[PDB]
């Protein structure tokens, strides 16, 4: 039993180059990315109204939905499904944390939009989170529904429609509430996870709940154990139940495919669906987009 | 242009 | 007697940079959106399933 | 051997200690977005002018809300050394924007606002009409031509005002106030024809697009030059017209046979289309 000295000399070893790693990126942050989005001049409360006075492109827009409200940025879809689609949630490469407190995911964070090859506007989207402010403010302008797709590593695709869809104000802690189910990726929102049955089936259901961070613990898992909660460090802002049946604000694993001793508290934390891909799979896109309904 |  | 304990410990640390491997994979990945350029890196998580395993192969 | 294992387990256990904490520091430092270097000004106003009065300096993208608008609008103002600012209401200087756009287009405005003033674009004609006419004070148009040689020209047309969309915001001055690249809304004596620059001056026409024909054609002009504008039958001075890379070209490059370019007929030939059009209005007592 000698070759266990080959064990910890090869970690070690591991452990030199992660040093390493660590710091050069560390040193790559001493500068920002930069982006210069030129901002298009049609304008209008959201991305439906926006389609509707002729901005046929997707791409960043700015929009104003209340007079109240000071103008902000926001990726504007205008091909999917008729367009008009005002993207609230975005993930495809990792390149933003979505493990964030309780303030950044009410403020909303990440890159609403980058530049293409040269154009001098930006028409990709980055990843972000609108913020809960600004969610819930636009589903109550009136009845609003939200198309989510996602797509797996093996390049398949799939997605779940709801006609309604609703986020009460911070004071309500941002209640969520979905009906109206429609595609391919399984209801996991109001049916919770297809694989369980009974009570820890209900239980993974998240029409209904309220939002929760790792630093503000409002889970539908009542109790009073502190490295017990939905969400964890890392872990991203949801509106968990006890606790999950989907996660779009998840860890981005790559690959997909990715087991509990690779989860920092060896829970499944990633971007997931499981009423599609189950439960350790974590996808290479996600995203949430929202429009008022007709 | 003029158009005749 | 001296690696009867001393092996169970090996065997927590290759959790431990197992995790700590891809917690720092994905943490140096969400730099992407943030600072100018991004380490290219690879985490070869197949090495550390070979030790882990093997490690198997000596405490039976 | 036998404790040889013992130090070397205990520390590299320290190393992944101290290493988690400098993840730490990289977590909190990646957790800002891109920097993106165009932002919007604070001072706002009824226009560009009012906002240069409020002690603005710099030119650059600012929100305005002219009396009668019921939401304020995103603009790029330019603001001089003398207090002057210029709201612009148009802008071509590479044809990276595509200027055949529908009614609703060319009515709510479409390309893109640059803090550098670097992109062509088409404020809504919504909106240069609630600014040209928000109160009685006259306002003033000026248009700036470059061609491909580095060589520019103005003209100037005092008492501008674009009407509401029920009179299809036609275009209306009082008289041409001067500038070396010609009165074209006054129309061109092309040729022959004697009621040649008759058909082809501007002031007082309609707006038109292949969507929305009002003008004095029997067919479309707007359609057929591939844009929108306030076409007679149809122009001398077409500034959103298709933009032709070096400025020459022929109506074999078209393919309805119309001279379409960007063209301004009392500085340059219609069959030569300008590098850089630039239309912008401000308080005529401004200029006086
Ligand atoms: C409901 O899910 C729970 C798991 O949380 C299952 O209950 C026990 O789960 C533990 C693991 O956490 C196992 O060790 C036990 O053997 C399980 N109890 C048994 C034998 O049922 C439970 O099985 C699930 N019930 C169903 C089928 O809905
Ligand atoms: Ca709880
Ligand atoms: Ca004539
Ligand atoms: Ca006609």
């Amino acid at each position: 039993l000698r070759v266990l000295r080959s064990i910890l000399e090869n970690l070690r070893s591991k452990i030199q180059k992660l040093e390493s790693d660590v710091s050069a990126q560390m040193e790559y942050c001493r500068t920002p990315c930069t982006v210069s989005c030129n901002i298009p001049v049609v304008s209008g409360k959201e991305c439906e109204e926006i389609i509707r006075k002729g901005g046929e492109t997707s791409e960043m827009y700015l929009i104003q939905p209340d007079s109240s409200v000071k103008p902000y940025r926001v990726y504007c879809d205008m091909n999917t499904e008729n367009g008009g689609w005002t993207v609230i949630q975005n993930r495809q490469d990792g390149s933003v944390d979505f493990g964030r407190k309780w303030d950044p995911y009410k403020q909303g964070f990440g890159n609403v939009a980058t530049n293409t090859d040269g154009k001098n506007y930006c028409g990709l989207p980055g990843e972000y989170w609108l913020g809960n402010d600004k969610i819930s403010q636009l589903t109550r302008m009136g009845p609003t529904e939200l198309l989510i797709e996602m797509e797996d590593w093996k390049g398949d695709k799939v997605k779940a429609h709801y006609g309604g869809f609703t986020v009460q104000n911070e004071a309500n802690k941002y209640q969520i509430s979905v009906n109206k189910y429609r595609g391919t990726a399984g209801n996991a929102l109001m049916d919770g996870a297809s694989q369980l049955m009974g009570e820890n089936r209900t239980m993974t259901i998240h029409n209904g709940m309220f939002f929760s961070t790792y630093d503000r613990d409002n889970d539908g898992w009542l109790t009073s154990d502190p490295r017990k909660q939905c969400s964890k460090e890392a872990g991203g802002g949801w509106w968990y139940n006890r606790c999950h049946a989907a996660n779009p604000n998840g860890r981005y694993y790559w690959g997909g495919q990715y087991t509990w001793d690779m989860a920092k508290h060896g829970t499944d934390d990633g971007v997931v669906w499981m009423n599609w891909k189950g439960s350790w799979y974590s996808m290479r896109k996600m995203s949430m987009k929202i429009r008022p309904f007709f | 242009g003029h158009r005749p | 007697q001296h690696i009867q304990l001393l092996q169970k410990n090996v065997r927590a640390q290759l959790v431990d940079m197992k995790r700590l491997e891809v917690d720092i994979d994905i943490k140096i990945r969400s730099c992407r959106g943030s600072c100018s350029r991004a380490l290219a890196r690879e985490v070869d998580l197949k090495d550390y399933e070979d030790q882990q395993k093997q490690l198997e192969q000596v405490i039976a | 051997s036998i404790r040889y294992l013992q130090e070397i387990y205990n520390s590299n256990n320290q190393k992944i200690v101290n290493l988690k904490e400098k993840v730490a520091q990289l977590e909190a430092q990646c957790q800002e977005p891109c920097k993106d270097t165009v932002q919007i000004h604070d001072i706002t106003g009824k226009d560009c002018q009012d906002i240069a009065n409020k002690g603005a300096k710099q030119s650059g993208l600012y929100f305005i809300k002219p009396l009668k608008a019921n939401q304020q609008f995103l603009v790029y103002c330019e603001i001089d050394g003398s207090g002057n600012g210029w709201t612009v209401f148009q802008k071509r200087l590479d044809g990276s924007v595509d200027f055949k756009k529908n009614w609703i287009q060319y009515k709510e405005g479409f390309g893109h606002l640059s803090p550098t003033g670097t992109t062509e674009f088409w404020l809504g004609n919504e909106k240069i009409h609630l600014i040209s006419t928000q109160s009685a004070i006259p306002y003033a148009l000026r248009v700036e031509l470059e061609d491909w040689n580095g060589r520019t020209s103005t003209a100037d047309y005092a008492m501008f005002k674009v009407g509401p969309e029920a009179d299809k915001y036609r275009l209306t001055y009082a008289y041409f106030a001067g500038g070396d690249a010609g009165d074209a809304f006054d129309g061109f004596d092309f040729g022959d024809d004697p009621s040649d620059k008759f058909f082809t001056s501007h002031n007082g026409m309609q707006f038109s697009t292949w969507d929305n024909d009002n003008d004095k054609f029997e067919g479309n002009c707007a359609e057929q030059d591939g844009s929108g504008w306030w076409m007679n039958k149809c122009h001398a001075g077409h500034l959103n017209g298709v933009y032709y890379q070096g400025g020459t070209y022929s109506k074999a490059s078209t393919p309805n046979g119309y001279d379409n370019g960007i063209i301004w007929a009392t500085w340059k030939t219609r069959w030569y289309s300008m590098k850089k059009t630039t239309m912008k209005i401000i308080p005529f007592n401004r200029l006086t």
